[PDB]
């Protein structure tokens, strides 16, 4: 990914987050478990929402019947209106196709993107006070319970609460 | 103590194409492209199409006897032929501008057929029961039901002159026919006239028409050719036809407001009382979607014809369970 | 001490649409669709549009006598008409393939119209005479200005025959018309002939015409009908007419060198002497940018039609102050 | 944002900074002020000035006449011209909107990766010499002059000079 | 001790253009427009073209003189004429609904002439000789091979009736001609009746002809003219000539199976037994990438023109050496 | 560069590099040399591939003979057909030049993203056993032989190995 988060450094996917499309795994003495972050997840479907229905949507439509009747005097005029047809078709499917293939990849790319992003967020306030292991995961230099990473999670984390 | 930066994953098979890889399996996506239909020839504009039943357009404004299936609704946003529309014009000949006239009936409102010459009043001096065997109903020899074969009467056809004012406050399309007889002996026992003529006039139509007695092949055993024509008259103005002979007399004609930008589809799949946006001759479909694959020939408000079979968006992320 | 890294902001209310967010404040942008138009219709390629006052194309180049306004240039790159353009045919008939002259006519070089068969020494044996209420000028019976119309000298209408060489080095446009009685006896009355014709010839055109004679409605009090016909004659190619009755003869024609890929303008808005590359019906547009939503139906070099009410590209960055 | 600076790790955009679209604000004993990093601002400029005149100067133009006159037994040729031009109505609306909407993110992308380059250029240079604290600040670990400032614009700084 | 991550590159000078910056030096890079043809005529799906050499469609379907070496194949993928092709109709008038005709003739399968009304015994009391310096071959007065100039047989030019019945289980063209004579005495001359006409007709097709007298200005040495017609009669179908002058009889004409959707290439290259799924006028180029530079007016299934001088995809990276 | 690698925080390109698109130069006491990372490279490759691939690909159209012949009382319908044409050939020269243009723009963008992820992924191997010089280069805190440094290439190195 060009990004390198996704199939990343962060090698698979939790089956185990149902709630969200990105987001963190916490361990402490209190137990584990999944939460996923609103913030970056609800941008992420505004924007791809956005994209579908700009696709959808920028699409104009008139009514139109398509079809015409021509007589065996009328040949010329008759490939004439096949050719229309035939050149719209072309310029639609190849669009349309290009379209998706590009479109598809700027969306994988965007989520690599977000993730990314959400992990850099979190190493910049957490700072010496945790490790990075790596796989997208930080080993705390304190002890974190269910409130502190709560406080990572709302970007509230307080640094200098915590020390060695 | 640890915390960890994930992402989703989920139990899809989803697939999408990207410009870089085939059949990326991803957690969501959604679909662009409409590839099904429903079978039905639907409503356009709340409106049902002109169904025809064994008639072409042709056979319906003549009034073929084997189309006899006379009333039209007042309205429709397509017309509908199928595989069964054989019957058209029975005696045979030429249909002038025929495909301009049958595009221009596409859509119409306030369509109402009238009895524009009456066969009882309008004929004093001429005979008006002609028939053929060509156009037959029943196992009898008949004629078109919105035309009259006017012949002499009593060895005798006088010149007529018959006029039409259209106070109907919209057009009037009126046909009528110029018989061609296969020889002078047959136009004199037809008309008496050897050098008979039709003619018709209006504002904006001027013709004077001439027998032409010549050997031609036989169609449905006619050895003979009924040429027909037609005209829109419009509101306030006058047709007037003058013939010594040989006048396929308009009995019946059409009062309309004329649509536009529909048109004719040839399906036989059934009509039903469902309402759509995009007409194709296999069925309706869906027009929310942008592209769609199911034909290239539709009426209506219609995705954009593709020959694609897969349009597929990701939405989610790359699917890593 | 310290040292930041920043971006740019400003005052810039400018917004720009992105696919993933709507209405983004960028500190920089360009517009990329053209909105607006100066209500103007321009010269075209430096030159000025034909303007035919209150006459259509159909009679100036007839000689409507309301047409008399005698000023029209020398060439033009493209036809405005209006709503005022009232003056066509003033005799009711059809103009044969009118659309396809205007057409052709759209743009010209040089334009000049002649006398090609002068009425006082071309027909030593026809009356010339003949004049129509329906083609009145100060309150007179006349006719068209650049047509004569020809009738039997006593009782009689010899076969006429008269030919025009074309030296002029450039396309003759030839004009006549056809008139047609609405009876046998106004035939005879006018061209003494019931069997008369028409020919016209050329090395490319080859055309004949006979009277079609019926009982019409009158069209500005006319029972009667003439149909106008054309064709542009090479320069060195002869043209010949004859005729032993109804021709509605050419008195004056036109010179001229065709340009191409022109059009006529309808538009009410007021004429200028201001230039353009692009001419649309509400008036000249800037064709610097790729896309414009003004009009779908432009002439000259236009940046594409589009129903788009904003296009706008970012070109700085996102605006946070 | 993409490249996550630009409404990012650094928050906001400065109206201090009139003469380019990136630069530095810089605070010493001598006082602080605002400097536009040419070099990035005049790439980015050579750069969508490229991407804006491709989109407006790759639309070829040719003397053309869109309208066409139809008798009344014309309909269909007529309605023939009418699916031509609306035809390519819908192709170019549907185009030039994606068009305008897809790149106008990569333009605002191209702005985010600036922004982030900058910030990771200066951090290469500077090293441990300074502390990075967040919103794009470094605070230096010495005492830079106007002429240590200058060096850190101009990429000229020298490390081993206030290692210190 | 070190170990550095770095990327490619090589002597390439290859360049393409990116949308922030022009000219960009590439270590690789792929052509995606197709800027090369062969310089001939190809065959296309497997079917060489038809060759009309000297002469253009018109003299090879009506047997002008100068085409009678021109060998033909029972089938085409397309028509082929040249800046060579001068040799039409040597006898001045106008072929109807030409372009018609040679559009459905673009392409056919099984293609034979064959005499359609043997000449010696289909016209006995009439005479089949006629000849016309306008059509010469090798300095002497000839006509056309595949028509006959009936004419008078001993001052008496009697009503003909001809009908052929199309047996050949495929469509059947058939040719024929009007002849037009510059004055009355000529009319007399040649077919003896003033009154003459001459009729066809068939199942569908139906037309009646009449002289049109007229001075003209010579062409090829003839005030005179033939006008040419043509129609396809459909198997089973009959179709009958009757004249009392004026006809230009068919002799010979085409049974045939119409192809569909191809054209005419006007080229002077040369033709080869080389295969193409693409021909263009400067000859025939390969369909494998999207686009082509060669020439806007193509046949078959091609690359899309461009105005493109280049247009080049990067595939390997900056080249940084 | 997108991505701040090519013509970035690296430089140049190596011509001394041959058999791929991506890779390492690497120095010891055994001697030095330049070796192109296979999984990348040929990853790239792919990908790429299937880009080209796809531009030309997805173009399929059907028999068509462009020409159509008028004659001169048919001048309107002629122009018709030739508003058809050029409408054609304005949209798809506009077309495939403006896809050229932004594609190879992202194909310049994967390749330094591409190399910008090696040089990360290298770093994220080594941590503080390596010094970051800045040209993409680093020098070992060890004694770095010929299968220390294949382990590097290879993605295997041994981190508390060497700390
Ligand atoms: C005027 C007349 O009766 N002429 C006779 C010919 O019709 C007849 O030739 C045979 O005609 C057959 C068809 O007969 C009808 C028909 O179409 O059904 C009989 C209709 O009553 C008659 N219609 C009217 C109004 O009189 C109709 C009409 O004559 C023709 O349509 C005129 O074109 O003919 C059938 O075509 C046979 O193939 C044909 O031989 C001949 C010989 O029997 O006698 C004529 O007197
Ligand atoms: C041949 C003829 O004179 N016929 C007479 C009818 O014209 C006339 O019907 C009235 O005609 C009126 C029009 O009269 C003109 C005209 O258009 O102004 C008089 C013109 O001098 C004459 N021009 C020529 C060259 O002869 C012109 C011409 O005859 C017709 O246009 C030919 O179609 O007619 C007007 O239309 C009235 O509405 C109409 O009743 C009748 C009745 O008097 O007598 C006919 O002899
Ligand atoms: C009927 C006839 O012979 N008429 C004579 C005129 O043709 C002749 O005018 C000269 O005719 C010249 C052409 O002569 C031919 C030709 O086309 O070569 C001679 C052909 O044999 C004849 N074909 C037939 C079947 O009779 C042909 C034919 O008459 C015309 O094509 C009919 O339109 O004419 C050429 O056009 C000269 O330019 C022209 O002066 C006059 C004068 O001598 O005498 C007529 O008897
Ligand atoms: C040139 O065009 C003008 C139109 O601006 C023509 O002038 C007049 O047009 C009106 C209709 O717009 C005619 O009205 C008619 O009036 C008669 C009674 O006189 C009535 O019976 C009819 O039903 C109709 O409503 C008016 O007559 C007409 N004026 C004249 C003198 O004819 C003008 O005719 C045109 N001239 C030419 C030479 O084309
Ligand atoms: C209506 O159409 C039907 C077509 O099915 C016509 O029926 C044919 O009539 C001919 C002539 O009598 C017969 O030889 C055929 O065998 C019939 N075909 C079938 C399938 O039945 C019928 O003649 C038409 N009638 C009218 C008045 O147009
Ligand atoms: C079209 O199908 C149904 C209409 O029956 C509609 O609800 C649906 O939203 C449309 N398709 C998509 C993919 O939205
Ligand atoms: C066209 O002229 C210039 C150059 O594009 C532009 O400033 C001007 O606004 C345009 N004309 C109009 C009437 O907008």
């Amino acid at each position: 990914g060009l990004f390198g988060a996704i199939a990343g450094f962060i090698e698979g996917g939790w089956t185990g987050m149902i709630d969200g499309w990105y987001g963190y795994h916490h361990q402490n003495e209190q137990g584990s478990g999944y939460a996923a972050d609103q913030k970056s997840t609800q941008n992420a479907i505004d924007g791809i929402t956005n994209k579908v229905n700009s696709v959808i949507e920028k699409m104009n439509t008139q009514f139109t019947a398509v079809g015409k009747e021509f007589n065996n005097l009328e040949r010329r005029i008759e490939n004439l209106n096949k050719k229309v047809d035939d050149g719209f078709l072309d310029i639609w499917t190849y669009n349309a196709e290009l379209l998706v293939l590009l479109e598809n990849e700027r969306t994988l790319d965007f989520h690599d993107s977000n993730v990314r992003n959400l992990y850099e967020k979190v190493k910049s306030q957490l700072k010496n006070n945790a490790k990075e292991i790596g796989n997208g995961c930080f080993e705390f230099y304190h002890k974190c319970d269910d409130a502190c990473m709560e406080s990572v999670r709302n970007g509230t984390y307080d640094y200098p609460k915590y020390s060695e | 103590d640890t915390i960890c930066i994930g992402y989703h994953a989920n139990n899809s098979t989803d697939t999408v194409d990207t410009v870089l890889e085939k059949n990326v399996t991803v957690t969501h996506s959604v679909n662009l492209l409409e590839d099904s239909h429903n079978g039905k020839l639907c409503k356009l504009k709340g409106i049902a199409p002109l169904q025809l039943g064994k008639c072409n357009i042709a056979g319906w404004l003549l009034g073929n006897p084997e189309c006899d299936l006379l009333l039209t609704a007042s309205s429709w946003s397509y017309i509908v032929e199928t595989s069964n529309s054989e019957n058209g014009t029975c005696y045979p000949g030429d249909f002038i501008d025929y495909e301009e006239l049958r595009e221009q009936l596409s859509s119409v409102s306030s369509f109402e057929k009238f009895e524009i010459f009456p066969k009882t009043s309008s004929w004093p001096n001429h005979e008006t029961t002609g028939v053929t065997a060509a156009c037959s109903y029943a196992g009898a020899s008949s004629f078109y039901r919105n035309l009259l074969w006017l012949t002499k009467k009593g060895s005798s056809y006088p010149k007529l002159s018959k006029s039409y004012v259209n106070n109907k406050g919209k057009e009037v399309l009126v046909l009528w026919g110029v018989h061609h007889p296969p020889t002078g002996t047959d136009q004199q026992s037809l008309y008496q006239n050897a050098d008979a003529y039709v003619s018709v006039g209006s504002s904006k139509y001027n013709r004077r028409f001439t027998p032409e007695i010549a050997a031609r092949p036989k169609v449905r055993d006619q050895a003979g050719r009924m040429n027909y024509y037609w005209t829109l008259l419009e509101p306030g103005d006058t047709i007037t036809f003058e013939a010594t002979g040989n006048l396929i007399a308009p009995w019946y004609a059409f009062a309309l407001n004329r649509g536009s930008g529909s048109g004719i589809i040839t399906s036989d799949a059934p009509v039903h009382d469902c309402n759509t946006k995009c007409q194709t001759p296999h069925g309706a479909i869906n027009s929310s979607l942008p592209f769609q694959n199911i034909h290239p020939v539709t009426i209506g408000e219609c995705p954009k014809y593709v020959r694609s079979t897969k349009l597929r968006m990701a939405t989610g992320l790359r699917n890593i369970p």
